[PDB]
RNA sequence: AAACUCCAUAUAUAUAAUUUUAAUUAUAUAUAAUUUUAUAUUAUUUAUUAAUAUAAAGAAAGGAAUUAAGACAAUCAUAAUGAUCCUUAUAAUAUGGGUAAUAGACGUGCUAUAAUAAAAUGAUAAUAAAAUUAUAUAAAAUAUAUUUAAUUAUAUUUAAUUAAUAAUAUAAAACAUUUUAAUUUUUAAUAUAUUUUUUUAUUAUAUAUUAAUAUGAAUUAUAAUCUGAAAUUCGAUUAUAUGAAA
């Protein structure tokens, strides 16, 4: 097991895809231009990383906007748009859908996971 | 009167048949050769990756035991690669009537000159 | 010479009957593919006719 | 586990590489390939001796999807208008740069192994280059070195080294007396904490000494320059460098490696890109005239202008973009004067000798041997392969259960 | 009713100065089958017979529409006629909103839950048909996303064609190569090999775990674009991030 910042990764797993798997913010493309920064080639596993190469993504992840303060940069969109008494911060505050979705039917996801305090 | 010419071999000792099946057409040249066979200029290995497909143009030859007598210009257009090798397959047992009409009702009893009726139906 | 000679086979009834079973959604390459190829196993390990 | 010492896990295509099925063919008493006696085996199938198979094993001559586990050992056709043809040309030509090309499954592959195999019976060193996609992939470990300003790829060039190594005489490689001294780092972990360094002195050690230094990955690539350019001034023995699926090279200008501004790295960047560009272009000169340059195309490749350009047969269309159009290959590629073998198709003749070898292997079914003329046999299987094709006529006789 | 008739299929003639090219085609006319014949067997109303098989000839194998009654259903937002009611309003116009609300329930679809199956790549370009383009179809090129290029999206520009001519539009699957979590069935370091794109040996390669991954793409943040006068309720697309249920 490689420990990244408190993330635990399997040794077999590709950095590039584990990056950008456990990673909050961190995507397909941005993992990439990490790997690519720190000279790790495109399949490299994690068992193969050094420590200090493991210093070093931790090194680059704390240079960039994630984990904690890539949520709180939506939980805080969405709350600016409660405060401001949107149409669409009410559709937040209701757990309903934002974006024009119907409710007559479905509209599940929306009432599970739409709120102002959003994971 | 008929309205039927017997068949001949042309100028340069090619018979010529058409052969249609589902969308697909065909026109091959029948020559006597040593089994040379070519589809629209490509080899046909090239043009039907099927052994199946390769297969049934090879099954008129193979009835009439002439599979190394004869070379064999295939052009085809139309539907895809069943349909085309079939339609050459239907346009070869046409063809090789001409050289020995003793053999039409063998290739008759093998399927060969029968032309497949069966299309694409909308649903009704 | 040719009055004396049964019409060659078109196709084989068992392996076309066992193909199509194995054959879904009109994909009949693959499954004489995967026939093909696991007869031709047969034969590398039984050294007889699969 | 799920997965037994003997149990078959992987796919088809590996399953059939690496499950060792050949153990159960019958053991058959072939001739065995001499060029120098090709008289005696032209057109008839021969086995390569005990020498050749070593050799060629450890260069990667045979390759998974050739059907070799039908057989003992690979075989192969000695060929008036293949074999013999190409290893006449490669003997007179003064240049002896070649690309092998032809249809998918035509036998380039086999060809290169004839030619290894003449290579290894005529005193000759090999370096083969089987699968280029492999340094190319982004699948080992790459560094920049400063020195050679060249990104070096230490896991790949290990193992292309030991191959050097295992796959030549080592009588030949000890015959060349280095001709520089050279000093790396030491990486055997027997003395590494003692010797810093391992120094080898010229007039001394051999070529043979500098393909057994273990070094650090970090100075791999400078022992990489040093192995080609002593086998380059030495005029002693002749170097036959090869590189199979060469069109993988053509068609990826720039491999999956990128460099620290996530761009991605020309593939004339790499030490083994510039390396195999540099012998085929000629910048890297061999002292001995005898030394060749045998490449050969891969139908799992995708096809683009480059190569076609390059060997003269079609105009050069410079608004072609340069995903399909590389002029810095096809400049390389003229300047070394690379020709063309096209590898021609089988004849009836030669399918009859094929076929004939085929039915004392016991590989045909019974469908082909029983209740069918022999003659009826040759023909339909030289019409199903479509008049020539050594791979379609193998998979009409024991891939097509139909 | 059936016959007949048309369509499809096979064939013949005619037409095309074979660059509007697909002549392997187009569309006018005609012909063909509701097939035919011999033979053996089994039945029969046993004869000039059906069911069968055998042999021979044949391209011949599929569809379409079709009478009048009787009994019954629908407002037809798919046309009427009368009666009946409104006539400063139950008629007419404008602005905005609604028809898109959301507890539960039901119908019909779409995408998924991985290895007989998903993802990449395939340029002298594998292989279609039927349609559309004057209230238009939009090529190639260039620019940006964006990286050598390609790919995808949009912008710039508006070539050709109002068409068997040019454009929408290089069909896709197929096939080949590569890759693929669960999976220590892997990867890596050494050594090893006559499996070398690979074998074997020794070490490390995590645990968690009935479970959701490199499956899945719902939800959501931010930025940009398209149509339109206008995209807030309430449209479409793209990029980065998010990655639910199953
Ligand atoms: N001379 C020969 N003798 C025997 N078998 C041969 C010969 N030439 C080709 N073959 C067989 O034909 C098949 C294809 O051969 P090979 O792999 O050399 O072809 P290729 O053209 O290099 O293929 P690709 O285009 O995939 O690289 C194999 O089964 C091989 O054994
Ligand atoms: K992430
Ligand atoms: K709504
Ligand atoms: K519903
Ligand atoms: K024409
Ligand atoms: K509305
Ligand atoms: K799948
Ligand atoms: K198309
Ligand atoms: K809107
Ligand atoms: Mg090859
Ligand atoms: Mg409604
Ligand atoms: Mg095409
Ligand atoms: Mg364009
Ligand atoms: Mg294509
Ligand atoms: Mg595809
Ligand atoms: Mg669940
Ligand atoms: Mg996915």
């Amino acid at each position: 097991v490689v420990h990244i910042l408190g993330k635990g990764f399997k040794g077999k797993e590709v950095i590039k895809i584990a990056l950008a798997s456990k990673f909050y913010g961190i995507g397909k493309t941005t993992a990439e231009k990490i790997c690519s920064k720190l000279g790790l080639y495109p399949w490299m596993r994690m068992h193969q990383l050094s420590e200090p190469q493991i210093m070093s993504i931790a090194s680059e992840l704390s240079t960039m906007t994630i984990e904690g303060d890539a949520r709180a940069i939506v939980k805080d969109n969405i709350a600016l748009k409660r405060k401001i008494g949107s149409y669409s911060g009410m559709r937040h505050t209701l757990h309903l859908p934002v974006r024009g979705q119907h409710t007559r039917n479905n509209a599940k996801t929306a009432r599970k996971l739409n709120k102002i305090d959003r994971r | 009167s008929n309205n039927i010419k017997i068949k001949t071999l042309d100028e340069f000792g090619r018979s010529i048949a058409v052969g249609k099946r589902k969308s697909s057409t065909a026109k091959v040249f029948v020559v006597r050769g040593t089994g040379e066979i070519l589809v629209n200029g490509r080899q046909l290995n090239d043009y039907f990756l099927k052994m199946k497909d390769r297969e049934s143009i090879m099954y008129p030859l193979q009835v009439i035991e002439s599979v190394g007598k004869y070379n064999i210009f295939a052009t085809t257009s139309g539907g895809g690669p069943t349909g085309q090798a079939e339609s050459i397959m239907h346009a070869i047992a046409k063809a090789l009537v001409v050289f020995n009409p003793l053999l039409k009702s063998r290739l008759h009893k093998a399927g060969v000159l029968t032309r497949d009726y069966r299309h694409v139906e909308r649903k009704k | 010479a040719l009055k004396s000679v049964p019409i060659p086979p078109r196709k084989n009834a068992t392996l076309d009957h066992i193909t199509n079973m194995i054959m879904r959604h009109g994909k009949k390459e693959k499954a004489q593919t995967i026939l093909s190829r696991a007869l031709y196993l047969v034969y590398c390990q039984t050294r007889q006719d699969p | 586990k799920r997965v037994t010492p003997g149990s078959l896990y992987k796919n088809w295509t590996n399953t059939t590489h690496t499950a060792q099925l050949q153990q159960t063919a019958v053991p058959l008493a072939l001739p065995i390939f001499n060029f120098d006696d090709i008289s005696k085996t032209l057109n008839k199938v021969v086995s390569y001796s005990n020498k050749q198979y070593k050799s060629l094993h450890h260069l990667g001559s045979f390759k998974k999807s050739q059907f070799n586990e039908l057989f003992q050992k690979p075989v192969c056709l000695v060929r008036e208008d293949a074999t013999n043809s190409f290893l006449k040309k490669l003997v007179s030509h003064p240049v002896k740069k070649f690309i092998i090309t032809g249809e998918p499954g035509v036998g380039k592959t086999v060809l290169l192994s004839q030619a290894h195999a003449y290579a290894v019976d005529s005193k000759q060193i090999i370096i083969n280059i089987s699968y280029p996609e492999l340094f190319l992939n982004g699948r080992n470990d790459f560094s920049y070195d400063d020195d050679l300003k060249l990104f070096i790829q230490p896991m790949y060039l290990k193992k292309l080294i030991r191959k050097i190594l295992k796959a030549n005489d080592p009588a030949l490689l000890k015959s060349i007396e280095l001709s520089k001294d050279y000093k790396f780092s030491n990486a055997n972990p027997k003395n590494a904490s003692v010797k810093p360094f391992v120094t080898l002195n010229k007039t001394k050690n051999t070529v043979l000494d500098l393909l057994s230094v273990m070094t650090h990955p970090h100075n791999r690539g400078k022992l990489m320059k040093a192995i080609i350019d002593e086998l380059s001034v030495q005029s002693k023995v002749p170097i036959m460098f090869t590189v199979d699926n060469f069109s993988k090279v053509l068609t990826t200008a720039y491999s999956a490696y990128r460099n620290t501004e996530n761009k991605q790295i020309y593939s004339l960047d790499l030490q083994m890109g510039k390396l195999m560009m540099d012998i085929i272009s000629g910048e890297t000169k061999f002292a001995n005239g005898e030394s060749s340059t045998i490449l050969a195309i891969s139908g799992v490749d995708r096809t683009n202008k480059t190569l076609p350009v390059a060997l003269g047969k079609i105009p050069v269309d410079p608004y072609v973009t340069r995903y399909h159009y590389e002029p810095k290959f096809v400049e390389l590629l003229q300047k070394g004067n690379v020709t063309e073998f096209e590898v021609p198709k089988l004849n009836k003749q030669e399918v009859n000798e094929l076929i004939d070898y085929y039915k004392q292997s016991n590989v045909l079914l019974d469908k082909d041997i029983t209740g069918k003329k022999w003659e009826n046999l040759i023909d339909e299987k030289y019409f199903l392969s479509g008049n020539g094709n050594p791979r379609e006529l193998l998979k009409s006789l024991v891939l097509s259960h139909r």
